[PDB]
């Protein structure tokens, strides 16, 4: 619960995506 | 009730086979950068299956940073007529009769003065640098302006990467420069940073002149001077409505079908480059703890640095059949989520009156102008002009990321080593080139500044690709028809 | 292949040396060979056993052939070219000098092959030939001449 | 330079019997159907004969 | 794991409803003429 | 779009060229005359169907397209 | 020198 | 799934393999 | 793990066939004396 690699570097996690092609706001750009 | 009608021979019998490709490149390049790392032809047919792994390897960091790396990998089909006019009379259609005559060749791009520098697009599409005199077909080039174009332009903030269609020859160059030199085989073009609050500005609350009601200047007391009907008020509501709807949206028309008729229209249809896969993930950081003693005037024992090793697999990055001549280009980019030192909310300005703050019956009114102070906050008259449009409200549903204290960049002794936040020495303006990503706030990071002309990324790519091809299984000389 | 176990900088930076964290590496590995001969031997003779140590090859000074076609529609790959003779493998693919040499023949391959093939390469600062160079990172190809098919 | 002269004969005599549009060209020579739409031709939507 | 990237407002409604329309003509040419009958926007 | 219609599909390649068509924005004058080339986008007269595929309407300009391919002959002398 | 002289088809 | 060995130095891996006797282009050479 | 080493192209397809071969020679000769009475290519 509390030992952890030497991996941790921020509070934040980021998820591994498939890239597909969308509309946002102003048109598409990647 | 039967005739006879000619109909097709069917043709001869194509050869198919199924061939197992490796391929593997070794580059360094900087964040930001729009790198193309792999490209093949393909002729019509084939059917192509591809797998890439990556190793990703940073420049070490001084410390373990409190903000992440984010690599995106993009797979591309460019078919050689949307880039080339005279391909189709290249292999044979003629606009007069029978056979055709004088068929230009496939244009040539020509090197620089000394050739092309290290780091440029010729230098990752494996033209070798610094070899003068030399010359290549252009189609390549070309094809690479043709996807930023069609995906990764900002359409709202600056023009299009130059694309030229004809069959004459074309002069490399080594500029910077976004727009011209993009075909020429210059600098790789710069991405631009991800969607958020700031990001998704625009330039006007439409995309048009604001809409108004008529006000005639007539005097002969001043007689006649008519006045408006609710026709043609019911006429510029729709033209607000129409100038509202083409800034959300975007105005290309496969963004205009969809936004006006509610309709996807394919890629290939409108001759636009097709997306194949992509896939998106973060890098990994480790953290080294100083084994050494302490000595004076450096850093104690305990110290954490950090270095980064990544290793990506790609599956099924490209996977389809082809139905004519096009070039794949796959791309690689790294980026990172921003965040603003300089700014303060919108929230901290409200209250001149009750109709400041939000109301459910005011949830439908016109976009609202973000203010120069919530970006830079400078204390003087450009506080409260214009850095751009945003729907209305919207910093209510968002709370961008901040900085405070000795962490911020701004101070004399500043920490700002730990974090990749934006830093600005004169307020930004909304335009093309404050919204491309910038390899700077990753480098105060590192222990080897790209300042310095060390690359940031130093990265490992292996492509294994099953291509069935329309060829014998080997090519032995020898023919069967005479 | 042989085991490549990188090993991370703990003392701290010092000026004009690596930073910490920086990263080296040694090479440990070890090989078992079961049954590398088994037979039964009819006349007098000499058993040999030999070891060599090679690596496989990225090239950087080249530039691919599909980069050259397009002069005419029969430069294109066809199913009806298919069975031709082997055909020229150019000095500007291996090593390309802006000279008369480009054009000139390395060796011959067999018909279309460069679209059976895409050899290993190099870009960037990666590259041998550049000022400050990061090719210690790899194994690549670096020739001072043009090479020739030789022994 | 023989084999090269009787694959360029075949080759002008697989158009002249298909046609070289690029259309037509794609389907006599790879054997594929490259769709019209693609190919910026107007398309066929249906017909009849009596 | 999330955070927030800009997306599509769906856009408007857009309506939608089926229409029968008739329509006759009357022509005369002569043979091998390739004529055009019909013609509509869509 | 009539005379886009008739190049992609019921043009004869091999014995006539296509119709004239422009793809730009600038205005077009209109024409009565009969010119199965030119006249086409103009309004004219009806472009005419080609006869149906028999023995002669089958019939190509070359036994190839293209120049006939021969072996090569030089002509030096000592 | 030998003008002319054609050649042989491969018909 | 992330974490990973002191042994990772490139993209591609290397199978290892019994030795036989074969026929590449151009004759025989191991 | 796999990589593109190159190997053979199977060659060209060989044809084969049966065939009987009569053969007949008369030879006269002595005692003790050793007689090549056949011989082939093969």
């Amino acid at each position: 619960k509390r030992h952890q690699w030497r991996l941790t570097h921020s509070a934040r996690s980021i998820k591994r995506a498939n890239i597909m092609p969308s509309n946002p706001r102003g048109g598409r750009r990647f | 009730a039967r005739v006879h009608d000619f109909s097709m021979f069917k043709g001869n019998h194509i050869p198919r086979s199924k061939i197992h490709i490796p391929h593997k490149t070794i580059r360094a390049f900087n964040v930001g950068e729009i790198i193309p790392i792999y490209q093949t032809p393909v002729y019509p047919g084939e059917h192509i299956k591809m797998d890439l792994t990556s190793l990703y390897r940073p420049s070490t960091f001084i410390v373990p940073p409190m903000d992440d790396l984010i690599v995106d990998t993009y797979a591309f089909a460019v078919p050689w007529r949307i880039v080339w006019k005279d391909l189709e009379k290249f292999f044979g259609e003629n606009s007069d009769s029978w056979d055709v005559k004088n068929a230009p060749p496939v244009p040539d791009i020509v090197a620089p003065s000394g050739g092309w520098d290290y780091g440029t697009l010729a230098d990752h599409f494996g033209i070798t640098p610094k070899v003068p005199g030399i010359r290549v077909k252009s189609l390549r080039f070309r094809a690479y302006a043709k996807i930023i174009n069609d995906w990764f332009r900002d359409q709202n903030l600056s023009s299009e990467c130059a694309l030229t269609l004809d069959s004459s020859n074309s002069q490399g160059s080594n500029g910077s420069n976004q727009v011209t030199d993009i075909q020429l085989g210059g600098k790789p073009y710069i991405a631009n940073k991800y969607h958020d609050y700031f990001t998704s500005c625009l330039p006007a609350p439409q995309k048009g002149a604001p809409t108004t009601l008529n006000v005639g200047g007539m005097a002969p007391d001043l007689s006649n001077a008519t006045g408006i009907s609710i026709s043609d008020l019911r006429l510029a509501i729709t033209y607000q409505h129409y100038k509202e709807m083409d800034a959300r949206g975007g105005t290309r028309y496969v963004e205009f079908t969809l936004n006006h008729f509610g309709v996807h229209t394919a890629d290939a249809r409108l001759q636009r480059s097709e997306f194949l896969g992509g896939h998106s993930q973060s890098l990994l950081v480790q953290s080294v703890p100083q084994t050494s003693s302490t000595v004076e005037k450096m850093t104690p024992q305990g110290n954490l640095a950090a270095f980064s090793e990544t290793m990506i697999q790609n599956n099924y990055l490209v996977n389809k059949t082809f139905t004519e001549h096009s070039y794949i280009i796959v791309l690689a980019v790294v980026r990172y989520k921003h965040t603003y030192q300089q700014g303060i909310e919108a929230d901290w300005f409200r209250g001149q009156d009750k109709f400041d703050m939000y109301d459910p019956l005011l949830a439908n009114i016109s976009e609202q102008p973000v203010k120069n102070r919530e970006i830079m906050v400078q204390g003087n008259s450009q506080d409260n002009e214009i850095f751009g449009f945003q729907e209305a409200w919207a910093d209510l549903r968002f709370k961008p990321n901040s900085v405070a204290g000795v962490m911020r960049s701004s101070h004399p002794q500043s920490l700002d080593y730990w974090h990749f936040a934006d830093h600005y020495a004169q307020l930004p303006k909304l335009s093309s080139e404050w919204l491309k990503e910038d390899y700077k706030n990753v480098d105060r990071t590192l222990a080897l500044k790209a300042s310095d002309n060390t690359p940031q990324l130093r990265v490992d790519f292996m492509f294994n690709t099953i291509a069935e091809k329309p060829m014998p299984l080997y090519s032995t000389p020898g023919l069967r028809r005479i």
